[PDB]
C-alpha cells in the first residue's frame, strides 16, 4: 500500500 | 561575507519587498521553494523556519519529516518581473536536521562536505565555468509547449538568431540586472538551440547560479511565448543541449593545474586529476548523465562524447583541456548535461577528482585519431570504455564503486538508486509509439 | 508422405488453379513468398526455380546470393477466398545450396537439422501444441489499423453472436476448409484477445501450421474491416499476447516424458528434457521473446512468466507441465510469444531439451510456494534466474551460452545478432514521445 | 508483482 | 563518428 | 556505405 | 496499373532516400545451340569467350552508361548503397557489383549487367552490350580480377589503384565518357548518334540551367 | 531560327 501511495506518488511524478 | 543582516533589512524596507520564497533544492535537482510574506522574514532569517523535509527525496518521499530553513545571506536577490504590488525576493538555503546538525542529505551542504575535504587536502578553492545550453519552443494560443523551434540559426549564427535572440538578449539583459557576470552568449548548433556562459565560480557559489539561471531562462522565454527546455535531447536526430564543466583547483591562491615548465604546461597535480575523473567516469555518469533521455544525447555523432579519454583537441572527448592557461588552465568535463543536478554533480566530480590526487593515480595517453574507427573491441583495447548506453546501465556501475557512495553519502545514494531505478521501470515496462509502429503491421 | 506428383498436378487442372506461391520463412520471422504461374509449376517441382536467398538474411542482406526452391509437396494447399479468376495455391520450400546441399542458414532447415540430432538421440517424434493469441483491431474509411479493439470481452465470453466472435468464427470454419485441425476457440484476458488453439504435431509440420495461420487471420481480418495482430505487448496497461509452446519427445510412437508408475509419472527422461530447458532459459531468449517490444509482456502481473522456474499449478511460472498423462504428457514453455520465429524456436526449444538429457541433468524442486513474494535477491537464495529486461540484456545470455550457438549455426548465428543488435541499436538512440513529456516540464 | 497487473488484469475486467 | 555529428551538422546546414 | 548500403536497406525494414 | 486506379513508372530513381527500379540484364553467348560462356573444365567453370567478353563490358562499362542509363534521374539512382554498381568491377559476390556471375552453369552460365535500367532504350542499349561484349572477344581481351574483399570501404584513391574507375556521375559525364569512345560510335550508327549525343546534351542543358526548389530551401534564406 | 522552332519543338517534349 506504501507501494500504492508510492504507486500514487509515482502517477504524479512521472507524469 | 557579501550581505549583512541589517544589510539585507535595508534592501528591503527601501526596495518594498512583499514577499519573500525560502529556496532550497531537490534530489532530482528540482529548485522548489517554500514561499513566507516580509512579515515573517525575522523568523526566516533566525534560521527558525521549519518545513517537511523529504519534499528532496523527490517522488519517494517516504516520511514527512520536519527541518529547518538557514539561509545563506549573500544568496540573496529581488525579482524584476515581479516588480509590481512588492517586489518579490529569494533566498537560497541549508537544509539542517531538526536538533542542529545539517541535513546529511541536503544535495547542497553535500557539495560543501565533499569541500570540507578538499581543504583537509590543502586546496583554497575550486571552480567552475559552466557552459549551459538550450532549446527555446514556441507555445501555442492555449499557453502549450509545441515542437516547433523558435528559430532556424545554426552555430554562431546572426540574422537568424533574432528570433531566439531577441529572447537571448532579454535572458542577457535582465540577468545583468540580477547581479550575474555573464561572460557571453552566442547560438548554438541545431535550429532553435542556445546558449549562454557565464563567470566561473566557487563550487557553491555557482551551483547556486546554475539553478538560478534554468529558472530565469524558462521565466523570461515563456515571458515571450515560448518554451525554454533543458533535455539533454528533445528532437531525435537533431543536435542535444549539454553543459560543460569547465574545472580548477585552487591551493593557496594560485591554479594548482598551472605549470609552465610541464608537458603541456600541465602539473603533476593536474594529472592524478584527470587520472580520477578518468577513473570514475562510467561511474558517476549516472548522476552526471541522470535520466533516460540523458542517453539519447550520448549517441556517437552529435558532439557528445561516446567513449573515455583526454585531448586538447578531440572530436567528442569525455576530457578537455583547455587550451589557455595560467588562472585559466582548466579541465572540461564535457558529459554533464543540464538535466543533471549541479550540486551533486560536482560532487562526483570533485570527488573523482581528489581521489586520484590522493592516491596519486597516473593519468593515460591523450588521443588524437580516432576512437570512432576501431569498433568497441578496438576501443575496449586501451583503456578505453564507452560511457554507459542507459540510464540502467548508468546505474549498474555506479553501485558498482565505492569511491563513490562514499561521494554522496548512504541517505542520499539510496534514495537516489531507489528514485531512479523506478524512473526506470516504467520506461522500460511501457510500450511506446515506436515499439508500435514497427510490429503492428510485421507482426 | 500425403501427396504425389500426379495428385498435385491433377487437383490444380480439376480445381482452376491459376497461380502459384513458393513459400519460405525468413529469419526476423515473416513469411516470405516468390510467385509463378501455373505456368511454371513443374519446373518448380523439378526443384529448379531459383531466387536470390539473402532475402531470407532479412533486412542484414549484403549479397544476392542465389538460391534454390524445393518445394514440399505435403505443405500444399488451395487458397478459397480468392476463385476470382484463378484459384490461387501455395507451398512451402526448403531452400538449397546452389549445389543440391540444404541452404545450411534457412530457417525451416534448420529445424530438420535439428531434428536429425534427436533421432540419432532416438526419438522418433517431437510435436507441438501451440496456443497463439492475436489482438483484432479495427480499420478506418482510410482502411488503417487504428488503437480501436475489437471487443470488450475477457476471459472465455460468449461473445454476442455478430461483432465479437463472428471474426472468431469466421478464421475456424474457414482453417477447416484448408485442412488444419482446430481443436478449439475462446477468447481472452483482453478486451480484443483470442485465441485458437489447433492439434499438435511434428516441429516442422507444425511450424509451417504456425506460418500459415498467422497468414490467414491477417487475410479474413481485413475481409471482415479490422486488423490483426499478434505483436507481443501491444497495448500498455492491458495483458498480452503469448504463443505457449507445448513439447512432447517420443520413443518408437509412444510418450518419452510418461512414466506410470513414477514422480508424478514423470519419466527421468522428462525430468532432464525439463532439466536443459529450465538451464538454458536465459540463454535462448533473445530467440523465443526476438524483438524490443516482446519485453513489455514479460513483467510481473499478466500472467507471463518472468522467472526461470517449473511447476504445475502455479502463477507465472516459466515451464508448465498440463496435469493430463499418457501420449499427452507435455511440456509448456510459456515465455514463447507468437512474434518469435517459430522455425527458430521449437530448435533452441529442442535443442536445450537435448542438452539436458544427454549430461543427464537434473531436474530443480518444481515451485509451488510464492516465488512472486520475494525479491530477485531472496530468490537469488535459490535457482530461480530473473529473465532479461530488455532485448539487449537477451542477446548478451545468447552470444555467452555455447550449446545455443550451435542450434542455430555459425550463420543463422550471426546474421541473427546482427539484425537486432541494429534493432536494438535504433528503439535507443530514438526519442520517444514518453522521454519527452516527463523532462519537458521538469528538466 | 503480481499485483500491479492483476491490477490491471482487474482493471479492464471491471471497466 | 564526427561523421555522425558532421552527419548531424550537415543534415542541418543543408535541409 | 555497405553500411549506406545495409543503411539504404535499413529505412525500410525499419518503417 | 492504371485499370487498378494506380500509376506505374519505370522512373530510375523516382523517390529518393528509397531504392530505385533497376533493369538488370542477364547474358549468355551461343555458338550452334550450345552456349559459349560455359566450360566444364575451368576456374568458375567459365570458358574464355567469357573472361574475354567480361573484360569487354569492364572496359567500355563507363561509356556505354550514357546508352543503358540515359536520364538526368538515372544518375541518382546509382547513388552508393542501395545496390546500385557504382563502380567498374565484376564478381560472383559483393555489395553491388556492375557483373554479377550467377551461379546455374550448364546453359544458364551466363553475365548479368546490373548498370542497365528500366528508362533505357531496350534495343540501343542491347546493341551497345553486345558491342563491348564482342570487342572483346575479338581482340582476345585479359579479363581483370573479380572482386574479393569490397572496394566500397575504399577512397576512390585505393580504388583507382586497382582497375577500378567508378561510374560516370552525371549524364553530362557521361556523354563525354561517350563521345571519345570510338566503338560505341561505330557501335550505334554515325546518325542515331549525332541524334542520340545531341537529344541529350540539350535534356542535359534544360536540367542544367533550371533553378529547382532545392537551392531555395538552401539560398533564397541564408545569403 | 529552326532553333526556335527545335525551342518549340523541345518545350513540349521538356514538358
Ligand atoms: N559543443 C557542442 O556544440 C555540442 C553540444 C552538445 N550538447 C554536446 O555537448
Ligand atoms: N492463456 C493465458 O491467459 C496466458 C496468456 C498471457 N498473455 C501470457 O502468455
Ligand atoms: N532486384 C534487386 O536486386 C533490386 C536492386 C535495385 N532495385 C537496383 O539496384
Ligand atoms: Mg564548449
Ligand atoms: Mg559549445
Ligand atoms: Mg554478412
Ligand atoms: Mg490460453
Ligand atoms: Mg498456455
Ligand atoms: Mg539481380
Ligand atoms: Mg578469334
Ligand atoms: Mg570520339
Amino acid at each position: 500500500k506504501m507501494l500504492e501511495g508510492q504507486n500514487a506518488h509515482f502517477r504524479y511524478k512521472n507524469r | 561575507a557579501k550581505y549583512t543582516r541589517e544589510d539585507i533589512e535595508k534592501l528591503v524596507k527601501e526596495e518594498n519587498v512583499k514577499y519573500i520564497r525560502l529556496q532550497f533544492t531537490d534530489i532530482l535537482g528540482t529548485i522548489k521553494n517554500v514561499e513566507i510574506p516580509v512579515s515573517q522574514l525575522g523568523k526566516a532569517l533566525d534560521n527558525k523556519v521549519m518545513f517537511d523535509g523529504s519534499s528532496i527525496e523527490g517522488f519517494v518521499r517516504i516520511e514527512e519529516s520536519d527541518m529547518y530553513l538557514y539561509p545563506d545571506l549573500n544568496t540573496f536577490v529581488i525579482f524584476p518581473w515581479t516588480a509590481e504590488k512588492g517586489k518579490v525576493a529569494r533566498f537560497i538555503c541549508d537544509i539542517y536536521n531538526p536538533d542542529g546538525t545539517p541535513f546529511e542529505g541536503d544535495p547542497r551542504n553535500n557539495l560543501k562536505r565533499i569541500l570540507k575535504e578538499m581543504e583537509d587536502l590543502g586546496f583554497s578553492d575550486f571552480n567552475l565555468g559552466p557552459e549551459p545550453e538550450f532549446f527555446l519552443f514556441k507555445l501555442d494560443e492555449k499557453g502549450e509547449p509545441t515542437l516547433e523551434l523558435n528559430d532556424k540559426g545554426g552555430y554562431f549564427d546572426l540574422a537568424p538568431t533574432d528570433l531566439g535572440e531577441n529572447c537571448r538578449r532579454d535572458i542577457v539583459l535582465e540577468l545583468e540586472e540580477m547581479g550575474f557576470e555573464i561572460e557571453a552568449s552566442h547560438h548554438e548548433v541545431a535550429p532553435g538551440q542556445h546558449e549562454i556562459d557565464f563567470k566561473y565560480a566557487g563550487a557553491v557559489r555557482s551551483c547556486d547560479d546554475i539553478q538560478t539561471f534554468k529558472l530565469v531562462v524558462k521565466t523570461i522565454a515563456r515571458k515571450h511565448g515560448l518554451h525554454a527546455t533543458f533535455m539533454p535531447k528533445p528532437l531525435f536526430g537533431v543536435n542535444g543541449s549539454g553543459m560543460h564543466c569547465n574545472l580548477s583547483l585552487f591551493k593557496n591562491g594560485v591554479n594548482a593545474f598551472f605549470d609552465e615548465n610541464a608537458d603541456l604546461q600541465l602539473s603533476e597535480t593536474a594529472k592524478h586529476f584527470i587520472a580520477g575523473i578518468v577513473k570514475h567516469a562510467t561511474s558517476f555518469t549516472a548522476v552526471t548523465n541522470p535520466t533516460v533521455n540523458s542517453y539519447k544525447r550520448l549517441v556517437p555523432g552529435y558532439e557528445a562524447p561516446c567513449y573515455v579519454a583526454w585531448s586538447a583537441q578531440n572530436r567528442s572527448p569525455l576530457i578537455r583541456i583547455p587550451a589557455s592557461r595560467g588562472i585559466s588552465t582548466r579541465v572540461e568535463v564535457r558529459s554533464v548535461d543540464p538535466a543533471a543536478n549541479p550540486y551533486l554533480a560536482l560532487s562526483v566530480l570533485l570527488a573523482a577528482g581528489l581521489d586520484g590526487i590522493k592516491n596519486k593515480l597516473e593519468a593515460p595517453a591523450p588521443i588524437d585519431r580516432n576512437i570512432y574507427v576501431m569498433s568497441k573491441e578496438e576501443r575496449m583495447e586501451n583503456g578505453i570504455v564507452d560511457l554507459p548506453a542507459t540510464l540502467a546501465e548508468a546505474l549498474e556501475e555506479f553501485k558498482s564503486n565505492e569511491v563513490m557512495v562514499k561521494a554522496l553519502g548512504e541517505h542520499l545514494f539510496e534514495h537516489f538508486i531507489e528514485a531512479k531505478e523506478i524512473e526506470w521501470d516504467m520506461f522500460r515496462t511501457q510500450v511506446h509509439p515506436w515499439e508500435r509502429e514497427q510490429y503492428m503491421s510485421q507482426y
